[PDB]
């Protein structure tokens, strides 16, 4: 006999401009709970497989990972709903999970193989899905996207809203500045989301940022400093953000304070600027999957071996999608000039020379 | 009766707001100013804050918002107050909503137009005259337009709200006040001129002359001087920069035998020099009786003083004598 | 008849933000002092209703963006600083192009576009320079991060210079600034950012533009002072204070000027779709800052009626000059059209409207 | 003595920075973390702070501040991690440096260098392999130049630093490895290449073949490879994008009767396009035995998938295939 429920402190969090905040205690179900370790394990195990995967180059190019911060995907998924919307930029696999895509097409599509979610054409940072808009390379460039969605979400009249995350160093592109004000002067419903993992490549918050208080950077828009190691901190925050937006009172930034386990890609060892004994001591301390399980057990709302016959199958879930990505066939040339544009009529794209054409259909 | 140039526009984009919802317009001054040319006059008045929406300056972020929106399903039209300013949102358009539908495998489209004025006027100076013609067209995904008279600037800004991937539309600041004839099929609003495909705007024999925007006026004014020669200019309106109509030089360059291009913009890696290159690569090539060659603006940042101005942009003089060149005359 | 030596003067005090104190409320105005801030804001209100007047007459052509009413902040800011300071502002630039030392004739022949312009007609309205001042800039927003590299370069050179940067409240919304403002702070860089707010941007009004209008504060982590840009004396001590703070090593700080322009836009601007014809008259009856200056010399006895009468006399004869001067002036030769394309370099030709015109251009 | 791209480039830096004081460098990674592709690797440690500048993730702003620092008489090196992400900052290079020493009549000189990675790489996909050859080559008031090997790559970034006008060296990241022979006389300190000359890397009678960067090395490959077979291909090796050499291509043309390009961008109003226009209207045209024809980039945003990219970006065995096309053989 489990407990169908239990109630759990979570941290307060910071605000800047708002009276009050999301609470300070919330209810976790046995079964939200089973779901969240689930989709969080489902995640480290893919970046993990990533990283294998790479390390024999069966991925090339870009490949970021963001395990460590599983309870900002999965938490941010656990506070919308599957008809609001969500853009961020290139640390994109696990909300390519959480918005619905499966480990097999999220892996496919690192392996560069037709069986990708985009047929092998985009790799790592180029995903896309229903109410997912990518999967960004460009730093910044999605703020303003995010804000656009949400100027539709406005225009269109069904009360969704939009999540748009932005890293600590894209925190200081102009253009996010830029909407910030419209998204203030016109009430988008847009909720601002710096996911700070403390670093913007090499660099530190403390040397990018003259002022590393990210969620008070928007200035006239509202904003709130959230633990984002603790996805029912990071659910709290996101149910109250987005009721805030909902209720017409026009946008919000949330800072999620998160750390990355691995180098800012594949290509960074991650320890020239900082220490393995800082990234060891935050995964030993507050790992977001051992804080749910912890909570979990000991709160009766689930077993130390269910949990482990979750991790058995993830386990096969991610072994099962490998297998996939690394046989599936690479797409056929003949396809190299397909989807150029929306809605045309066949035409001839020229290669590396005149007398190389491909074919380019919708 | 007789249009101008910025009322087709103007035409154009009332006609398809009224067709369809989720069209809107933005950027500075859109709205209440009724446009920096007033290009958008009367808008904002007939259709309201939620579809004819004034911008800050901030150009990267409302192209941006434009792209997002177009990405959600909306279908905007992004005003640059000239394409000198859209430098700062380049990226927007060209790696937000270029490149999308591709690396998306076909999953993500971006309907979204930017247009605005392109190019020279008239002591504005070299920050605010630069042509984006080559700039643009250089890029694939993105689609690029450059009407010349009114028809074209109707049927264009139409085809390109209808169009379901980013279009460029470059249009000219000198050109919104001309007055052109509005024949009866233009008036319509099913108007629509395909992108992709010039217009012969006069029938030659001698050489085949071929310009973008403006310049066009130029060409007929320099191909009527000719004809009073005994030459025969046959004269294309290129309407489209990408994908431009290859095909119809080509006809036009083996029944006239000679080439000469004509732009504004300047002449290195600009539209002339394309064009020069697809016909040496192509079947035209051998009926060439002489090099096609370029008359281009002056290869320098575009000074204020009249005299220099003047001598910065092509002259009706400087096609034809580029022409006799070619012809040997 | 003795006139007075000095006078003391109340100022409006400045609106803060993170600064615990700000610029003194009163300050001393020498009889020397006032005689000449008022020649120099006459001289520029005189240079700009002739601009006006060459406009429309069709001697200058293409941008001609005005700065009458704004006059306190040109010249405000010039008594506050050194003449080794820096500044670099947009386009509205006539009167800072003469704050910083060129003449009125240098400056109206660049307008008419004249060989004696002074880039020989080459930049016109939006482009002039002057040594350390740095245009002159038609790119919205594009001179605050270089008004940023110059004050880097300051630092760098060790020389306790600092860098005015003005921006108008439009351009206050460019992410570039943003980006300057953070890099600034980071560095301590001695960049006074300064927001000319003139209440309009082309068309649109502060508060369709901005979602908060306190532009002093839109800095965040940088403090600012809200300063009265129709005050030449207020204008003058806020400086001296931005100044010294940033001249005691303490980085960046934002001041907004609080103004008004009398004209449109620009000369293609009638600038009455977006105000009424009543809140120019209004701010022109109340505010106008030769008319402050004026009221405050004579009451005061620093200066008689019929003195600065007789300055306006000698300031009107000036522009008149001036303008016969640009008026009469050729043009450049059209063979100077590609000189000044590189610095240091070889002779070259430039290609011109097709192959066979060939221009030369020299360094 | 070997060299690698990276430490020639590296050298120069180190060599100018100690020569004169003005000179630093600034831009994301280049200090603390010895930059995003170790070309800065060093310098830091040597210069300090003040000269070395890691910045925020801000190109417009840090960019402006290299113009702005430039203009007010210091020596900056800014560096884009790509040049994609130029397009941030491209309205700086253009507007407020390219343009400035004009408008000014010669008063304000702006001596700049932008530098950075440019093109294509493996596997980084759409927004990130970008070519801006044409698109930077196309403005008056700037210099634009593309190194291919170490020797290249030193003496470029020297006379970029010494030059005292904007100058964007477009590096290749994947050159940065290669070893290459590096001459006694590129080893001294006084080693500069001068901006506006071409190199002819290879002689040869049959054919002219003109490329810039990586390609270059693959146009030495195929003339290996047809030389085999009796072909002698001319291979020229650009350096500068502006001011191209036109006068070496023109001069190896006239002895081979024949000209292929080859670049790694995309060919639309690409730098093939402007050599083409150039060669036919210019002194060699009539020595043309055959069009001239331009190998490049394929036409599409750069997809990820290995066959795919391959496919993408010239081969050597498409270069050898146009040149038997151009040879009749
Ligand atoms: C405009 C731009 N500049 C530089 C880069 C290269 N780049 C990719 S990610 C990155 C660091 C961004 O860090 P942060 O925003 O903190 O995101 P994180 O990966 O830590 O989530 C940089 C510099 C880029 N892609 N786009
Ligand atoms: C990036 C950019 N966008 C638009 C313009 C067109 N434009 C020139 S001035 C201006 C308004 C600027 O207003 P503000 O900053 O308030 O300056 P003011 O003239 O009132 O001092 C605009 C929109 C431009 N020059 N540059
Ligand atoms: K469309
Ligand atoms: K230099
Ligand atoms: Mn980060
Ligand atoms: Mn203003």
């Amino acid at each position: 006999m489990f407990a169908n429920d239990a109630t759990f402190e979570i941290k307060k969090c910071d605000l800047h401009r708002l009276e009050e905040g999301p609470p300070v205690t919330t209810v976790l179900t046995r079964e939200d709970g089973l779901k969240y370790y689930r989709m969080m394990q489902t995640v480290r195990r893919m970046e993990l497989k990533a990283d294998q995967l790479y390390k024999q180059k069966i991925i090339r190019g870009f490949c970021h990972l963001c395990d460590g911060q599983e309870a900002c995907c999965v938490g941010l998924e656990a506070g919308i709903n599957p008809t609001d919307h969500l853009i961020t930029a290139y640390r994109a696999h696990g909300f390519t999970f959480t918005r619905g895509l499966s480990v097999r097409e999220i892996l496919a599509e690192l392996t560069g193989r037709k069986g990708g979610c985009a047929k092998g054409k985009g790799g790592s940072m180029h995903m896309y899905a229903k109410n997912f808009y990518g999967g960004n390379g460009i730093v910044g460039a999605q703020v303003p996207l995010g804000a656009g969605i949400a100027l539709a979400c406005k225009y269109n009249g069904k009360d969704e809203v939009c999540l748009t995350l932005y890293g600590d160093g894209a925190a200081n592109q102009g253009q996010i500045f830029e909407a910030y004000n419209m998204a203030a002067l016109w009430k988008l419903p847009c909720i601002f989301i710096c996911e700070n993992n403390r670093y913007g490549m090499g660099t530190s918050v403390e040397r990018a940022a003259a002022s590393t208080d990210y969620y008070k950077r928007g200035d006239f828009i509202p904003g709130l400093r959230v633990d984002g190691m603790d996805i029912l901190c990071v659910r709290e925050a996101t149910r109250f953000a987005a009721a805030y937006c909902r209720s017409g009172k026009g946008p919000i930034l949330m800072e999620l304070q998160t750390y990355r386990y691995h180098g800012h890609s594949m290509s960074d060892p991650g320890v020239s600027y900082r220490t393995r004994e800082e990234i060891q001591e935050v995964r030993s301390k507050s790992d977001p999957i051992m804080l749910l399980k912890d909570r979990m057990v000991n709160s009766n709302l689930a077993s130390v071996e269910e949990l482990k016959e979750i991790d058995v199958e993830v386990r096969k879930e991610i072994e099962d999608a490998a297998q996939f990505a690394t046989a599936d066939p690479e797409p056929p040339l003949e396809e190299l000039g397909y989807h150029i544009y929306s809605s045309d009529p066949p035409f001839e794209v020229r290669g590396a020379n005149q007398w190389i054409k491909f074919k380019s259909v919708s | 009766l007789q249009v101008t140039v910025r009322d087709a526009i103007n035409q154009g984009m009332d006609e398809e707001l009224e067709r369809d919802e989720k069209v809107f317009l933005l950027g500075e001054e859109v709205a209440q100013y009724d446009g920096a040319y007033k290009v958008s006059r009367g808008l904002w008045k007939k259709y309201g804050d939620k579809r004819i929406i004034d911008t800050p300056i901030s150009e990267m972020g409302f192209a941006g918002i434009a792209v997002g929106a177009a990405m959600a399903g909306l279908r905007p039209i992004c005003e640059f107050m000239t394409f000198n300013f859209s430098m700062q949102a380049i990226d927007q358009v060209i790696n937000s909503a270029a490149k999308t539908y591709y690396m998306s495998g076909g999953l993500q489209p971006v309907p979204i137009v930017f247009r605005g004025p392109n190019g020279a006027s008239a002591g504005v100076a070299a920050q605010h005259s630069q042509c984006f013609a080559a700039w643009y067209g250089h890029c694939p995904g993105l689609k690029v337009v450059s009407p010349w008279n009114s028809e074209d600037a109707k049927g264009l800004i139409k085809s390109a709200i209808r169009d379901n991937n980013p279009v460029v539309v470059l249009e000219n600041e000198l050109m919104y006040g001309v007055p052109f004839e509005f024949p009866p099929e233009a008036q319509s609003k099913d108007f629509l001129i395909p992108i992709g495909k010039a217009k012969i705007e006069r029938q030659g024999t001698h050489i085949t002359v071929v310009s973008h925007s403006r310049p066009v006026g130029h060409c007929l004014e320099a191909a009527a001087v000719l004809s009073k020669e005994g030459v025969e200019c046959e004269v294309i309106n290129m309407r489209t920069i990408r994908p431009m109509d290859m095909e119809t030089i080509e006809a036009s360059v083996m029944k006239t035998n000679h080439l000469v291009t004509v732009e504004g913009g300047w002449p290195q890696f600009g539209v002339g020099a394309e064009i020069c290159a697809r016909i040496m690569e192509g079947p035209a090539f051998n009926f060439l009786d002489a090099p096609a060659v370029r008359v281009t603006g002056a290869d320098v940042p575009m000074p204020y003083a009249k005299i220099l101005e003047d001598n910065s942009i092509p002259q009706v003089k400087d096609i034809i004598f580029a022409i006799k060149k070619t012809l040997n005359i």
